[PDB]
RNA sequence: GAGGGAACCCACU
């Protein structure tokens, strides 16, 4: 998101990239919370 | 060392790194020989 | 003639050792493995779609004739070898066969004809197979020549080799498919509810579910509905009759209600009929369910077509699924919706959950035919994508290389090894235990885990119902085998004569059905479903009878001599409810009646005959069956005969009470499973402690197996000197355990002396110890491997150097030969070298990675094996093997529950002894009895007695009326002994008589997995934890005891402040922070240049020094990481 | 697996007996008069032969490894 | 003079 806000890009990649930090900081606090997918290890198993 | 066939029960020399195979009848399975220190035991 | 009472005990246990010899013990796993090999993977692969596939060139795939193998292993050089199960064990090999296919691809061209290519006997990937199938090597062979292949005779079969683990399928329990099930909702909007987990016959498919529920009280009147699969909302179940399409009120209530004559189903279907008025067309009915779906589509037609494959395809699949078959969908809609009434107005009970005619047994077959559907969907899909990509941009592909075989091979060996029943990506939404480790402790342990079964609720659940013993588990399930704990009622075992059905076509009954006078539903008027027999063929709706009894003597006697019928067939006449339900799927579990026809057995004295030389007239088990004398009887069709427990009942005066007995028990202890079957004079003790002996007959060491020279298992147990019980049961001659026992008959006195044996405690005699009484063997075997974990990483056996290897374990290496192994019959201890392994390391160019002894596990290597593994890497497995004498706090246990450490031992001039000089081996506490009341370990030791005097051995049977207290205390007082077992007994110290005469005599005891030296435990200081700095876990880690949050309660109510800050404290994790004195966080120090500098305050002099718990430090640093600030503040 | 040395009750010889009952058996005597015909008195020593499993001759019929 | 975690299963009081 620094890239996409360093040079220019539209309003929806930016609010996308926003949406994704959102959701792995979210995670990275809490990762059971209801409504959204889990954060997984690539194996499959979630992230504690 | 000296190892014996699990199947045709003979012994064989195998080196390191050789591949574990019976040079008679080609089995993959083997086993050291009994050792020839000295082990006592009470016979209680 | 009529077997005479007399005669009837030894005519009854030679039926069941004909049944025994036969089908053995583990015959529903490998029928249930041999049918998903035969028949469900080749109509897996049938109904499979083909795959159409279209850029332009069109490329059809038909995947025709499945090939399967027999197991053959594949090494790195590529020559094919006959893969044995020993071979599969040692080198950690998956016994497993190829699976080949006939595949056929036409290409469909633009002015060009077909183009047919038949790629014959496609490698698709490899089935694991079930030990002793009809697919395993050892399949068809003696005894000799199992021997010859070093493999135990004795070994049922019934398992898999993944990995070189013996794995075991527990069969799973489930609701039963296609049956309407009516409960009472509690607590919830719907009164009642009527549910059918309807699944289509003849094809592995999920099941869809249907929930036709009618609304509570609290609502002008109360309401039908139908929640479909697929749709959201909840539907009335007169816009689903419209739908299906039939409008008119006058055609559903046909369908529904069936006497129009019945005013009060006409009031009930009333507010239904008000409800959906306002729909009165087929194409309105649909646009209302497709309003509801899953996505409702923009366009009308589009819900149209939604809601048509939702009725169609989704909607009940076993009544069908074709086009133009509607109307055997209505009718059984509208017998869901009659039931529903019928349970609403109190005309028809309720439906039982925990009933066992309800629920099926998913064995091996039906759990590996999903894992298989579904990855053969996997696999196809693959193909369908890798084809795709070379016709888009290309022109062609190979089909060789478009088959990915890694998918059912390696998904078959995750799901067999692992246990989680799915995918590998989807291992936590997917059930866990289907497969476990098969334990391999004691044969018994093994029989008992062959026959397993399992309920998939929850073991935190705390309701009652599932663990409950039901009613319905009479010579199905073990009455007293369950576990203890957690997993009470949940896991259960199989009755000894208990068979799972594996599943029959129902194509031979139903066209037997068509021309024997039943008319289909589809060319009846519903005015004739009134009186008539509704006839189900599979929870299938099919037709009506007019005349039910004659058809039900009919299928009997086509079900009796093995005719269009066959034998697993269940076939139940609910007389009241006027219906005929036949049930041919698999999953029914069902066990062997004799038939009695007028009061008499159809057993007569030539059948006996004929079986007493079941060698020689080669008469068997499966011509009394084909006789007319025996049949299975499952659950379901158990609740409706008339069983006799013996043929005493039959044999009844003008009282009989009953006069129309229609089945006969065989025996009746048939009712208890493998581990309940060796306790002698079961109905004599409390059942718990009957149920704390099915636990403990399974850590019982004896010889688990013959060919245990053979097998390296990680834990193996060998007692020295097995013996058969003195008492017995007869029902033991078919659990093997004369050939493999586990335990030692043993002079035991119940007495309490120098109060070494009380609260559950013996004491041994030392002298008897001595002699070998109870001394057994411990092997442990330890694999290692070297791997080639990367181009510069090698890990190499060799003897290790201390200049030359990085970081070795201060240990001594001499042991070790030159190849980096250790030689049999060398001493180890705990701190010892048996594998040398080195890892080259990217002047220690090498660093040690070798295996050590497991710690105070003292020892001698009683075998080395070297082999190549999967990968053709160097594997080897150490035998270690330890003497186990018996010891103070080994756990020994009598078959009636009396589980006990060893308190004493004593030498045999300190025990008690009688005046001819016999001194008990173990003397148990009277204080164990009482309470308990364990009869039977008194009868076992008063009939042991007898036995060894006698020279006989006891038969301990459960309801045998033969032997009685009475019969023994005489048969006692003929060999010059108290009749009641008690002796003089005289002090071993000083020679007085003990003033009170001892019970005393042999009794079985066993020896329990469970010894002092394999729990005992001590840690001063040592192997800490990395993340919070804590000892570690288990004896195994040299770790710490935790002084749990129950132990700082006692301590604070002890008031022992000091010693709570000592466990929690600084016996733990003691540690030093620097804190700032203004913000309170945890501060930068450096102690070696005295610089204590805190970051957001400029703060280089008002730090301090807090000793807290490397816990509470972690804790603190990730609320900070949480973004909250826990300031200490010192003020 | 075979049979033991000595009773565990008493210590009375039992390993050379073994054969001796076996083949008493063979000869159409009934266990208990086997059993008494070989000395075998107290019911500590009966056990011994009377609940023998002879599980060695069975671990015979595999091929020795040595 | 001491270098993994996680998951699951079995068992013990
Ligand atoms: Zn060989
Ligand atoms: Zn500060
Ligand atoms: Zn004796």
């Amino acid at each position: 998101l620094r890239r996409n806000e360093q040079n220019g890009a539209a309003a929806h990649v930016i609010a996308e990239d926003v949406k994704l930090l959102q959701f792995h900081v979210a995670t990275m606090v809490d990762n059971e919370l209801p409504g959204l997918p889990r954060a997984m290890q690539k194996s499959g198993r979630p992230l504690k | 060392m000296i190892y014996i066939c699990g199947e045709c029960h003979t012994e064989n020399e195998i080196k390191s790194r050789d591949p574990i195979r019976c040079r008679e009848c080609g089995y993959r399975i083997m086993y050291k020989k009994r050792t020839k220190r000295l082990v006592v035991f009470d016979a209680r | 003639d009529e077997i005479t009472p007399d005669l009837w005990q030894e005519a009854c246990w030679i039926v069941i050792s004909s049944y025994f010899d036969e089908k053995g013990l583990v015959r529903q796993q490998l029928d249930s493995f041999d049918e998903f090999i035969q028949m469900s993977v080749q109509r897996i692969v049938e109904d499979a779609p083909p795959i159409d596939l279209q850029a332009p060139p069109r490329y059809l795939l038909k995947f025709e004739q499945i090939y399967l193998s027999k197991p053959t292993h594949w090494e790195r050089d590529g020559a094919p070898s006959p893969m044995m199960p020993n071979e599969a064990r040692l080198r950690n090999l998956t016994y497993s066969a190829p699976l080949y296919v006939d595949i056929t691809k036409t290409v469909i061209k633009e002015g060009e004809e077909q183009l047919q290519t038949q790629h014959q006997k496609t490698f698709i990937g490899k089935i694991p197979i079930m030990l002793r199938s009809t697919y395993c090597l050892l399949n068809g062979l003696t005894d000799r020549d199992l021997c010859e292949l070093n493999e135990c005779p004795l070994d049922p079969g019934g398992y898999f080799i993944i990995n070189g683990s013996e794995k075991v399928l527990i069969a799973q329990e489930k609701m039963a498919t296609n049956t309407v099930y009516v409960f009472a909702k509690k607590d919830s909007k719907y009164a009642y509810t009527g549910e059918c987990r309807s699944c289509l016959e003849n094809s592995s498919r999920p099941t869809s579910t249907i929930w036709v529920s009618m609304l509570a009280r609290g609502a002008i009147g109360q309401r039908i509905v139908a929640t479909l699969p697929y749709i959201k909302q909840e539907v009335p179940i007169i816009i689903v009759f419209r739908a299906l399409g039939f409008v008119s009120d006058r055609d559903i209530l046909e369908h529904i209600i069936y006497d129009f004559e019945d005013p009060e189903m006409m009031e009930m279907v009333k507010p239904s009929l008000d409800e959906a008025f306002v729909i009165q067309e087929q194409n309105v009915a649909l646009n209302f369910i497709g309003s509801r779906g899953a996505k409702p589509g923009v366009t009308k037609e589009k819900r149209i077509k939604y809601a048509k494959e939702v009725l169609q395809k989704e909607m009940l699949p076993h009544v069908g699924v074709s086009d133009f078959c509607e109307t055997k969908k209505a009718y059984f809609l509208g017998y869901m919706v009659h039931r529903l009434l019928l349970a609403a107005l109190g005309r028809r009970e309720l439906d039982d959950r925990d009933h066992y005619g309800n629920k099926r047994l998913d064995l091996a077959g039906p759990l590996l035919a999903f894992l298989f559907r579904g990855m053969f969907k996997n696999l196809l899909k693959e193909v369908r994508i890798y084809a795709q990509k070379f016709i888009d941009r290309g022109k062609d592909f190979n089909l060789e290389l478009a088959i990915k075989t890694r998918i059912i091979s390696d998904g078959l060996k995750y799901s067999l090894a692992t246990g989680n029943w799915g995918d590998q990506k989807k291992a936590h939404q997917a059930r866990a235990g289907v497969s476990q480790v098969l334990n391999r402790l004691t044969f018994a342990s093994t029989l008992s885990h062959l026959r397993r079964l399992n309920s998939p609720i929850g073991r935190d659940g705390k309701l009652a119902k599932p663990r409950q013993l039901h009613n319905t588990l009479w010579g199905m399930v073990c009455p007293a085998e369950t576990p203890e704990g957690h997993a009470v009622g949940l896991v259960k075992n199989l009755a000894l004569m208990a068979y799972i059905s594996v599943g029959s076509q129902p194509s031979p009954i139903l066209e037997f059905l068509e021309e024997w006078s039943m008319e289909n539903l589809e060319e009846i008027s519903p005015a004739a479903i009134a009186d008539a027999t509704k006839i189900f063929v599979n929870g299938c709706w099919v037709g009506i009878h007019k005349d039910p009894e004659q058809l039900m003597n009919t299928l009997r006697k086509l079900r009796r001599q093995m005719d269009i019928i066959v034998s697993e067939v269940s076939m139940i006449r609910d007389i009241r409810e006027r219906e005929i339900r036949i049930y041919t799927d698999a999953g029914r579990i069902c066990r062997p009646l004799l038939i009695v026809e007028k009061q008499k057995l159809l057993l007569k004295k030539r059948h006996i005959d004929q079986l007493k030389e079941r060698e020689y007239n080669n008469y068997s088990w499966q011509d009394l069956v084909a006789s007319g004398v025996v049949e299975y009887i499952d659950t379901l069709e158990e609740e409706t005969v008339m069983l006799a427990m013996t043929p005493d009942d039959l044999q009844e005066k003008e009282v009989a009470y009953c006069s129309t007995y229609t089945h006969c028990e065989i025996h009746p202890s048939m009712i208890l499973g493998v581990c309940a079957s060796i306790i002698p004079f079961p109905d004599h003790n409390q059942s718990p402690r009957n149920t704390y002996q099915s636990a403990m007959g399974k850590q019982a060491m004896g010889v688990y197996i013959t060919n245990f020279h053979v097998r390296m298992d990680t834990l193996a147990h060998v007692l020295y000197y097995p013996q058969k019980p003195l008492v017995t049961t007869r029902s033991m001659e078919y659990l093997r355990f004369r050939e493999l026992p586990a335990g030692i008959n043993s002079i035991v006195a119940i007495a309490s002396y120098t109060g070494y044996n009380q609260e559950d405690s013996v004491i041994m005699n030392r002298s008897a110890v001595d002699r070998g009484f109870f001394r057994s063997v411990f092997y442990r075997s330890y694999k290692e491997q070297e791997s080639k974990k990367g181009f510069d990483q090698e890990e190499v056996f060799e003897k290790p150097t201390r200049e030359t290897c990085q970081g070795m374990r201060h240990a001594i290496y001499d042991k070790l030969d030159d190849d980096g192994l250790i030689a049999p019959g060398v001493r180890v201890s705990g701190d010892d070298v048996i594998i040398g392994k080195t890892v080259t390391l990217p002047r220690y160019t090498k660093r040690d990675c070798s295996t050590f002894l497991r710690t105070s596990e003292t020892g001698i290597v009683d075998q080395v094996m070297v082999t190549l593994n999967q990968e053709g890497y160097k594997f080897c497995k150490i035998r270690v093997r330890s003497v186990r004498i018996p010891q103070i706090g080994d756990k020994f246990a009598s078959r009636h529950g009396q589980k006990g450490t060893c308190g004493i031992q004593y030498r045999q001039e300190d025990m008690p002894f009688t005046c001819e000089g016999i001194t008990p081996d173990i003397i148990i506490n009277p204080h164990a009895i009482p309470s308990r009341m364990t009869i039977g370990h008194l009868i076992e030791c008063l009939q042991g007695k007898v036995s060894a005097n006698k020279g006989e051995i006891g038969d301990a049977t459960p309801f045998n009326d033969a032997v009685n207290v009475q019969k023994i205390s005489n048969l006692l007082s003929d060999y010059g002994y108290h009749l009641r077992g008690n002796e003089v007994l005289y002090n071993g110290f000083t020679g007085r008589k003990i003033t009170s005469q001892i019970f005393i005599g042999p009794t079985y005891y066993q020896r329990l997995k469970h010894m002092v030296d394999d729990k005992i435990h001590s840690r001063a200081r040592g192997p800490i934890q990395i993340l919070n700095r804590q000892p570690m876990e288990g004896r195994s880690r040299d770790g710490g005891l935790r002084f749990g949050e129950m132990e700082r309660d006692c301590q604070i109510a002890h008031g022992a402040a000091q010693f709570l800050r000592e466990r929690l404290f600084e016996a733990s994790d003691p540690y030093q922070v620097h804190v700032c004195n203004l913000c309170g966080i945890m501060a930068i120090a450096n102690t070696r240049t005295h610089t204590y500098e805190c970051r957001g305050c400029r703060n280089k002099t008002q730090i301090s020094l807090v000793r807290m718990p490397y816990a509470c430090k972690l804790l603190f640093q990730e609320l900070m990481s949480m973004s909250i600030a826990p300031r200490m503040m010192s003020v | 697996m075979i049979i033991p040395v000595r009773c565990f009750t008493c210590g009375k010889i039992v390993g050379n007996k073994w054969e001796a009952y076996l083949g008493l058996l063979q000869a159409e005597y009934t266990e208990g008069d086997a059993l008494d015909a070989l000395g075998l008195k107290r019911y500590c020593c009966r056990r011994m032969l009377l609940a023998h499993v002879d599980l060695i001759e069975k671990l015979l019929n595999y091929a020795p490894l040595e």
